[PDB]
């Protein structure tokens, strides 16, 4: 029975483990960061992304089919509701557009599906807060919390015993630590984790001020020396 | 040369329509899922097109929500255009060509879905209709879809009476599916719930797509808990 | 690794330049990068060196000893040093490689031509494959590998110093300190280390160790160095000793489970290594199940016979493949040597943590802890009543405590193949296994509920029969039976034993039965969960083999007709017909379980005809046209007499079929004719109806269940008429419902099947209903609808029975008026009337003679093609028929 | 048996549309004649479910405009898009020539699109055929026509599409001369009558039937008129 | 009553497994009661119709032993089979019992020829220009063989429809 | 029988080692299966004929036509109506349309006949397309033409051409039967009894269709009564 999108869901299910995680008050997106050599320059490749100021996303599957579908990802979260509504969209538009794209590859003869499962995660004002995994197929769902990749059947299972409807947004972080820890390949540091929120408004990160209008950044990407200061108790 | 897709469907949890003498009767029940899977969304059963007609669905839901959005839009633009809003008929027949078209023409693939459309307009009445995969389209005075259909329609047409209440209606389709229920109990989040009625007292259409805790409310009527 | 097989004296420096090279690598840093998924591009020449020195260890047999300190001096360095995931498993083969060399019997000498030595001349490019001296003594002796003493005295100190040096690494670490990520590798580690030496080492370990506590036969008799008698083992101290460190290795997995279990839940990767730990220490006795089928160092037997085998030719082998047929023969013995035990207490504890590790929540624990758990009640007599022991109370605590996950985890536990075989002989436990997977049908919850039911299915279709019933000649044991006339009164006290536990067990299966039929009786709101329910009471009540009529099976089954819901009717009215015909077949074998398995034995209705008689060949003809006063019947298909006659032949007796019948069995059957009441036959078939509205098919289960009224109703059971049948037959007869049009021409075929039972009198009542029903259905209009229904009804009803038992059905097809006339237009009506009795002459194969009228009135003729080819349809059947 | 010598695809091509013209004979019988001065189309009804609203199934035979008819074998969901696309240029030529419709040019518009979805490759022929009568503007000679899902098309005297359509033909062959046709409605009418008593897929919901007359006096006969013209004589 | 029906998956299994077993023990019927080939073949010619040849064919395949009295002959249902085989056309379900069945007697006249006991068994079996086949029924097998290889198709097993070749 | 395959056999665009496409060829044969259509031209004439199918009496009249008119000057012949005939045919009615706008006279038979095959080149925008055609015609530069337009994209002009059921015998008797000097009366019974002779000697109104092109009246078929008295001629004429 199978086909090109079953064996693009095995290229996803040996990719690098990601998770996201919902609570009452934010969202958590999560994963390791493997590196190819010791020698490679960790910082210089990211694997959380900012897609507009309050939607953020992670993959699991091929590193560089994400990088083209963050990018188009991007340009589609501009020309569609930034150059004509004057704002940016809800989750659900945003994960419509990236299935969009995937489906036009599976859809295309002489082009293969994107090799990368998605999660993306972010806020909306009628919606609040959304996690949504997008599969090669150019499909979507909303999750409670979810897994993808090589660590995703034990994972899931723990987040099947730990999801409630009461998480707060820093509880959903030690859960999610606590996923990504159990799955490790490499070491677990500030340096080999990569972590991210969409939660409060950051008006700091607003990078400037005056305008009441703005409120800032929803999305947040910790930097290593809070990952490293919530690994001391972790 | 679509049967297939007919053979889809049969999988995709079930779906009564009932009408009686003074209304209509949806109900439906959503398929068991995973824990974690998120359930406060917009892919349901129950849908509607306009404050006089509600859909309830079996298939795909990625098929449904974009004929759902065109009646939408058709119905919307049709109160736009004539200020009275469009027959039962009408929406049906402009469904079941869109979905007729996107059968025969191969470049395109059968949509995988056949929604229950009820409503009221004063050109009919109250209206009962099923459509699917084909593009054919009939009226019922009850109907089923998806799993346990052949049951549900044994149990629809021993008990089925037409000068019926609404409220015989709603024992009916709850009764219906307590009967031919996958799960050996029936619950309120399993269940999907609407009706259409004369009204508060007064001539208007009022619809109701039922809340969980007057879902409750009809089952403790009705004896299944 | 196949070089020092032939030559030995090449494995010292090739294993000191091996250990000098990976001593390198480690300090050149191989391995101190972590990565559970992969070697690294840097790990690859330390990967290389080991996995050389696995295969080379592995073959190098008594030159090991030479530089056994060095090897172990080494192994503890490498069991200090690298500690990447990937590596434990290929440095951890090492112990194994080096252990199994020391104690493993196996072929050396594989050479086509043996030891630089014998004369078969130098005109031997053929390895004597056909020469006639490939068999001799002097090419086929291969040297062989016997495992020497100083060898099995290295075995033993690599053993105990590598399995003692492991566990006092993991004692002076085990305070559970923190999940590092390189505590559980060091763990994993030190757990796999004490695999690979219990694996490896395993040829001196014995299954029998725990029954020679503190003149027994086998034939598959292999190379042991401790003995082959239980005294000449017992007096080596050496055999203490080795099964003394596998007793130390299997308390060490116990006490690695309560810490893991008490510090390290949900570490995936800890407890897999310890369940492959516990599978090499439960199989791995005298004999070795893992690396025994991957490509090593040996050639391969199918592979060299592949190349060589000729299917007309004896043996045209070389030496080459004489020597390693023979290498497979000992390796056969080895591995056909039974390791079947009664557990020892640890084995019991180590089970119980298996069965806990089969029923935890993440699959990554309990797809292996199962896969060990199937394996383990290989190993262990009576296992499975320990498994389901242990299963049975934790569903119970399960559904008690509302605990999801684990509750389906122990239902995917009772669908493990080993488990369900032994459930459906399980008659003391299955009783509890079924009321409490009833209670599973409620939970709501993920798939629960629809795997209870999959498996409630399971043992009602899967259900194991106490037969009292063995019909066998003497001669299957009498050729065996030895001298003694005496001591053989033990043939008798088995039978006894066998009879009273047969009785036993089916005692169980009808308490069951009891004890659901009071909760089908007792819950009204059971629901829509009690089709099992009547469908159990179906395989039990219909048994025949001691199973014995129960009225309230009968009553209550009945009883659920009061539910509309069309399942459990079909089932009502299959299940009552099927409880029926084992009363029935009990009556006419007299009491007589044993006669429905004998051929000697036709029932008394059944009479056998000379049909070769002088007078035979033709009294048939006169016979098969007697609808007046017919002397016999054949039902179903003749055979007998279409290519000659000759053989004795069965007929049906012309009499009505009297039941004869016990006290009990009237009693059923008077409960049954009581409850099928006018308004339960108009329920049921109404119900029939309404259920065949999409489908629209012809029911041969449906006419049965007529066939069984009429039976009730002309031996005085049933309070009905013959009339009130023709008066429902008569009231399904729409020409627009053909589901309502299938029941009346079911109730006709009902009517027609019936007659074995029906008196003269009754007889007269249907043909004239019938010939009334016949007409007024047939003669006037006929649409498309009704054309098929009886179309399958003169296709099927002649297949079924001999239409000679009615004067006027038959009849009304063949004087049908009209059906050849040239100018009658008409045409569908014409064609109607000849398919409907071509299709009983088609069915009436070399039957109905004198038909032959038909000749004569054929219309070559007619200006309708439909009614043109109908005749030539019909001729070539009345050619066929007369043309045997 | 053109194997031949052992012969296969010496032609190298295929050319196929029968798979919808057996659905045409699959479904519903449907039963034209021409009188001396009206047409009468009759058409089988379809036996309904129990639980169906027959209150607005449609006709079968359906009206295109008030000269003009048409009917159908073949997938309904189909006939709808052609009986639609008939309406739509009947009421597009109505409008844009200001005379009704001629039933040629009706015909070879309905002909035209069968036509176009034989040739167009990426979509399958209509699995229907028509039955296309009536009467010209300004004129009283009754027209009768088919078309079939080979988009080729014919007039007839008297016509059949069905299942049993083939003893249909035979009892109009051996009925209908036309040196001397059924002249008055009365005959025309207890002809397609006696054509649908014979061969229908029939019950007690059975045949509907159609009158035609010139200058568009279009009329379906009632229930009880199919049954009074159930005039007989048996022996 | 009827306890076994072929075309049914279960029963077809026992019929095959009996007519498997039929096959094995057909070498230990006795050739001193010199009536049994003509007792049992009375009884299988006599048993076939339509409605039974998927049964008897195997079973006279199965059942009935090579037993060449000066009186009755194995060989002498030869005319018998070639009837049933010339009167239809090429099948599968006919024409693999009937080269199963020609086949083992010609590998069993042969055997019993080259042993040293065709001095009890066979003598006046003739092994002829065809072993056992007359020239009209080897011409018979031949066009038969050529039929399945270049028009029909409708060979089973291949290792019993080249036996009696 | 024996099997003769090749291992270029069903190559499509594809050369065999001989410079062949088969699938052209395979196309090019066909034309023997179709109903039978025969050309005569002459000094006075082009007649066309074919074989018509038989039709139930109720019939009264069909859009089958393996006659038919591309312009008053220029007729055609099939020996099948499948959608590629059609297509050619309504490709000729639109060249012939276009032609005579432009240079306010009548299409050279010629030019028509090339542009139906450069749309079988064109596959209609190495493959085949379609069917056989006869085209006939007058125009004042080449005089009464017959052309066999084939599926090939190619074509040959012939004084006598037969297509469809009868090949090989079809046309050894029209060579063996044409002149230069024939009349056209002649040339129509000419055709009718090579109609006859395909057609296992049978000759009706209702199984021969008659037509020509003449310079004063273009193409016409002819009616089913002058089809019946030219029968009736062939039908003495050769009794005498």
């Amino acid at each position: 029975k199978l086909g090109q999108i079953d064996y693009a869901l095995t290229a996803v299910k040996q990719g690098v483990t990601s998770l996201g995680i919902k609570a009452t008050n934010g969202v958590v997106i999560a994963t390791e960061k493997k590196s190819s050599s010791p020698l490679a320059m960790s910082e210089t490749l990211s694997k959380v992304s900012l897609l507009t100021p309050d939607i953020g996303a992670v993959y699991s599957g091929m590193g560089p089919d994400y990088r083209v579908l963050v990018d188009k990802s991007r340009k589609v979260a501009h020309t569609s509701y930034k150059r004509i509504y004057g704002e940016y969209p809800p989750t659900k538009l945003l994960v419509s557009e990236v299935a969009k794209i995937m489906q036009e590859a599976t859809q295309s003869g002489g082009v293969r599906p994107f090799g990368v499962s998605l999660l993306i995660a972010g806020h909306d004002e009628f919606n609040g807060f959304s996690l949504y995994q997008v599969d090669p197929s150019g499909s979507y769902f909303p999750w409670k919390a979810t897994a993808i990749g090589k660590g995703s059947v034990a994972a899931k299972t723990f987040l099947e015993k730990r999801w409630n409807d009461e998480l707060e947004l820093e509880d959903a972080i030690h859960i999610a630590l606590l996923t990504l820890k159990e799955s490790v390949e490499g070491e677990f540091n500030g340096d080999t984790i990569e972590l991210a929120i969409i939660g409060d408004e950051n008006p700091d990160l607003l990078g400037y001020t005056g305008i009441p209008t703005d409120k800032g950044p929803r999305f947040r990407k910790l930097t290593s020396q809070e990952i490293n200061d919530r690994l001391e108790a972790l | 040369q679509v049967e297939y897709a007919l053979e889809s469907i049969s999988h995709a949890g079930t779906a009564i329509g009932i009408m009686a003498s003074d209304g209509i009767v949806l109900a439906a029940e959503r398929k068991v899922t995973s824990t974690l899977l998120e359930q406060d969304t917009s892919t349901e059963k129950l849908y509607k097109l306009n404050d006089k007609i509600a859909v309830a669905v079996a298939g795909l839901t990625a098929d449904a929500e974009i004929l759902i959005n065109t009646a939408r839009i058709h119905a919307q633009n049709y109160l736009k255009t004539y200020n009275e809003d469009i027959p039962v008929e009408i929406l049906v027949r402009r469904l079941s060509d869109i979905k007729q078209g996107y059968t025969q023409h191969g470049g395109l693939r059968p949509f995988g879905v056949s929604f229950i459309y009820a409503g009221y307009d004063d050109r009919y009445g109250y209206q009962l209709y099923t459509s699917n995969p084909s593009g054919n389209y009939t009226g019922w005075k009850a109907i089923s879809v998806g799993a346990n259909t052949s049951a549900a329609q044994t149990l629809l047409q021993m008990d089925y009476k037409d000068d019926m209440k609404v409220d015989d209606a709603i024992e009916l389709a709850l009764k219906t599916l307590s009967k031919t229920t996958d799960s050996s109990a029936l619950t309120y989040d399993r269940l999907e719930f609407a009706t259409i009625r004369k009204g508060a007292n007064d001539g208007e259409v009022y619809q109701k797509i039922f809340k969980p805790q007057e879902i409750k409310d009809i089952l403790v009527k009705t004896g299944i808990t | 690794a196949a070089l020092v097989r032939r030559n030995n004296g090449l494995s010292k420096e090739l294993v000191r330049t091996l250990l000098f090279h990976i001593k390198e690598q480690i300090k050149r840093g191989a391995g101190s990068v972590r990565s559970t998924s992969e070697i690294q591009q840097r790990d690859v020449k330390l990967v290389l060196y080991l996995t050389a020195l696995n295969d080379v260890l592995r073959q190098c047999h008594e030159s090991l000893l030479e530089y056994s300190d060095e090897l172990i001096t080494f192994m503890k360095y490498l069991y200090d040093n690298v500690t990447n995931p990937p590596l434990d498993v290929i440095t951890s083969i090492v112990i194994h490689s080096a252990l199994a060399t020391l104690c493993t019997t196996e072929i050396t000498d594989c050479r086509l031509f043996p030891e630089d030595s014998k004369i078969p001349e130098k005109d031997r490019w053929g390895g004597l494959q056909f020469d006639p001296r490939r068999f001799d003594k002097q090419h086929l002796s291969f040297q062989w590998h016997v495992p020497s003493s100083d060898e099995i005295t290295l075995s033993i100190s690599i053993l105990e110093s590598l399995s003692e040096y492991c566990i006092n690494n993991v004692e002076e670490l085990m305070k559970a300190p923190r999940h590092d990520s390189e505590y559980g590798d060091m763990i994993q580690k030190y757990v796999l280390v004490m695999t690979h030496t219990l694996s490896g080492s395993s040829l001196l370990f014995d299954p029998d160790f725990n029954k020679y506590r503190t003149r027994d036969l086998d034939i598959y008799t292999c190379n042991y160095y401790f003995g082959n008698t239980t005294e000449e083992k017992l007096q080596n101290p050496q055999y203490l000793q080795v099964h003394r460190v596998r007793a130390r290795i299997g308390h060490f997995f116990h006490k690695l489970y309560v810490f893991l279990s008490t510090n390290f839940e949900n570490n995936t990767n800890m407890f897999q290594i310890l369940l492959h730990g516990l599978k090499v220490w439960f199989t791995d006795l005298g004999q070795e199940t893992v690396f025994n089928e991957d490509p090593n160092a040996f050639i391969d037997v199918d592979f060299l016979e592949n190349v060589q085998s000729l299917s007309h030719v004896n043996e045209p082998f070389t030496r080459t493949n004489f020597a390693i047929r023979a290498n497979s023969l000992h390796q056969s013995r080895v591995l056909l040597h039974s390791t079947n035990r009664k557990a020892s207490k640890l084995e019991n504890l180590l089970l119980v943590d298996i069965i806990q590790l089969a029923t935890s929540l993440y699959p990554d624990i309990y797809k292996p802890a199962q896969g060990t758990l199937v394996h383990c009640m290989k190993q262990l007599v009576g296992s499975y009543g320990v498994v389901i022991n242990k299963i049975i109370p934790s569903l119970e605590k399960a559904i008690k405590d509302h605990d999801y996950m684990k509750i389906q985890v122990i239902l995917n536990v009772l669908l493990i193949k080993k488990i369900h075989r032994k459930l459906m002989t399980d008659y003391k436990d299955i009783g509890r296994l079924i009321f409490l997977l009833i209670e599973c049908c409620r939970v709501n919850e993920l798939e629960i509920g629809m795997y209870a039911d999959k498996i409630l299915t399971d043992i009602v279709i899967g259900i194991k029969i106490p037969s009292s019933v063995c019909v066998i000649s003497d001669q299957a044991f009498l050729p065996l039976a030895p001298p003694d006339g005496t001591i053989n009164l033990q043939v008798e006290a088995v039978k006894l034993a066998k009879k009273k536990k047969r009785e036993y067990y089916l005692s169980l299966l009808v308490d069951l039965q009891d004890k659901l039929l009071d909760k089908l009786d007792n819950e009204k709101d059971m629901g829509w969960k009690i089709r099992m329910f009547i469908l159990r009471f179906v395989t039990q009540i219909q048994s025949n083999l001691e199973s014995k009529p129960d009225k309230r099976a009968v009553f209550s089954i009945i009883s659920q007709i009061s539910t509309k819901h069309p399942e459990i009717i079909h089932l009502v009215v299959k299940s009552l017909l099927s409880t029926c015909n084992k009363i029935i077949s009990l009556s006419d074998y007299e009491y007589d379980i044993t006669r429905a398995y004998k051929n000697e034995f036709n029932p008394s209705f059944v009479e056998i005809l000379d049909t070769s008689t002088t007078s035979f060949p033709k009294t048939f003809t006169e016979e098969m046209n007697n609808f007046d006063n017919p002397k016999y019947f054949i039902d179903l298909r003749a055979y007998v007499g279409w290519l000659c006659w000759g053989r004795l032949m069965y007929v049906m007796s012309p009499k009505a079929l009297k039941l004869n019948l016990r006290e009990n069995e009237l009693e059923v059957l008077k409960t049954a004719g009581h409850l099928l009441t006018r308004e339960f036959l108009r329920d049921v078939t109404m119900n029939l109806v309404q259920d065949n509205e999409t489908r629209g098919v012809f029911s041969s289960g449906n006419v049965s269940f007529f066939s069984l009224v009429i039976l009730l109703i002309s031996s005085g059971f049933c309070e009905l008429n013959m009339s009130d049948l023709f008066e429902l037959c008569e009231s399904y007869y729409n020409k627009d419902d053909k589901a309502s049009m299938i029941m009346s021409v079911e109730i006709v075929a009902g009517l027609v099947c019936g007659s074995k039972f029906m008196s003269v009198s009754d007889l007269d009542k249907r043909d004239t209903f019938i010939e009334n029903f016949l007409a007024k259905c047939l003669d006037y209009e006929l649409n498309h609808d009704a054309f098929e229904i009886w179309s399958t009804l003169a296709w099927w009803l002649p297949a079924v029975v001999d239409l000679r038992r009615s004067k006027t059905f038959f009849c009304h097809f063949i004087n049908a008026d009209g059906m050849f006339d040239r100018e009658s237009d008409a045409a569908t009506h014409q064609t109607s009337k000849i398919y409907m009795l071509r299709s009983i002459l088609m069915s009436m194969e070399f039957r109905a003679p004198d038909v032959g009228k038909l000749f004569d009135e054929l219309v070559f003729d007619h200006p309708y093609d439909q009614v043109r080819q109908a005749v030539a349809k019909l001729l070539t059947t009345l050619v066929q028929n007369q043309s045997n | 048996y053109d194997r031949a010598l052992s012969i296969f695809s010496p032609d190298g091509h295929i050319f196929q549309v029968e798979y919808a013209l057996e659905a045409v004979k699959r479904g519903t019988c449907a039963v034209g004649v021409k009188g001396k001065n009206c047409v009468v189309l009759g058409c089988e009804r379809r036996s309904t479910l129990k639980l169906q609203d027959t209150r607005i199934t449609p006709s079968k035979v359906s009206k295109i405009d008030s000269h003009v008819v048409l009917s159908f074998s073949g997938l309904n969901a189909d006939s709808r898009i052609l009986i639609e696309k008939a309406r739509v240029e009947a009421q597009s030529h109505r409008l844009t020539l200001e005379d009704p419709v001629t039933v040629e040019y009706l015909t070879r518009y309905v002909a035209g699109v069968q036509q176009r979805y034989t040739q167009s490759g990426g979509v399958r022929p209509f699995g229907v055929s028509t039955l296309i009568a009536g009467f010209d503007p300004r004129d009283d000679e009754p027209k009768l026509y088919q078309t079939e899902p080979s988009g080729i098309y014919s007039s007839w005297s008297a016509q059949t599409i069905g299942r049993n359509s083939k003893t249909v033909r035979e009892f109009l062959e051996k009925n209908y001369d036309r040196k001397e046709p059924p002249a008055t409605v009365e005959e025309c009418v207890k002809l397609t009558v006696r054509s649908l008593l014979e061969v229908v897929q029939t019950g007690a919901k059975n045949i509907e039937i159609t009158v035609v007359k010139p200058d568009s006096d279009i009329v379906a006969l009632s229930s009880e008129e199919i049954n009074q013209y159930v005039t007989q004589i048996e022996q | 009553y009827a306890r076994y029906e072929l075309s049914s998956k279960e029963d077809l299994q026992l019929f095959r497994l009996l007519l498997k077993h039929a096959h094995n023990a057909k070498p230990f019927f006795d050739k001193s009661k010199e009536s049994l080939l003509v007792d049992t073949m009375n009884f299988l010619l006599s048993s076939l119709a339509p409605s039974t040849m998927m049964a008897v064919m195997p079973i006279v395949t199965s059942v009935v032993p090579y037993h060449y009295h000066i009186h009755s002959k194995i060989i002498d249902y030869f005319p018998f089979c070639y009837s049933i085989w010339s009167s239809v056309s090429a099948n599968v379900a006919i024409d693999t019992h009937m080269y199963d069945f020609v086949g083992s007697i010609s590998k069993d006249v042969h055997n019993k020829i080259l042993s040293s006991e065709h001095e009890k068994d066979v003598v006046g079996v003739e092994f002829g220009e065809f072993g056992i086949f007359t020239d009209d029924q080897m011409t018979f097998m031949f066009n038969r063989l050529q039929g399945h290889l270049r028009t029909d198709g409708q060979i089973h097993s291949y290792s019993r429809t080249v036996k009696p070749f | 029988m024996f099997l003769t395959r090749s291992e270029y056999d069903r190559g499509v665009s594809t050369f065999s080692p001989e410079g062949r496409l088969f699938q052209v060829e395979y196309s090019l044969e066909a034309i023997k299966l179709g109903s039978t259509a025969i050309g005569i031209a002459t000094k006075e004439g082009v007649v066309l004929g074919v074989e018509k199918r038989a039709t139930s009496p109720l019939l009264e009249s069909d859009s089958i036509e393996k006659i038919v008119e591309i312009d008053r000057h220029i007729g055609c012949a099939m020996s099948g109506l499948t959608a590629d005939a059609r297509s050619m045919i309504e490709h000729a009615r639109t060249a012939a349309v276009t032609h005579n706008l432009y240079y306010d006279e009548d299409i050279n038979v010629e030019s028509l006949t090339q542009s139906v095959c450069d749309l079988a080149l064109r596959f209609g925008e190495s493959r085949p397309f379609g069917v056989a055609l006869l085209i006939a015609g007058h125009d004042a530069d080449d005089g009464y033409q017959l052309f066999h337009a084939e599926p090939s994209g190619t074509f040959y002009r012939y004084n006598a051409k037969a297509i469809g059921s009868g090949s090989e015998g079809a046309q050894a008797e029209l060579l063996n039967e044409w002149h230069s000097s024939l009349t056209l009366k002649e040339a129509e019974l000419l055709v009718l009894k090579i109609l006859k002779q395909v057609m296992e000697e049978k000759l009706d109104e209702n199984n021969a269709q008659l037509s020509c092109i003449t310079k004063q009246d273009g193409f016409k078929i002819y009616d089913n009564e002058k089809t019946a008295e030219l029968i009736k001629e062939l039908k003495e004429k050769e009794a005498a």
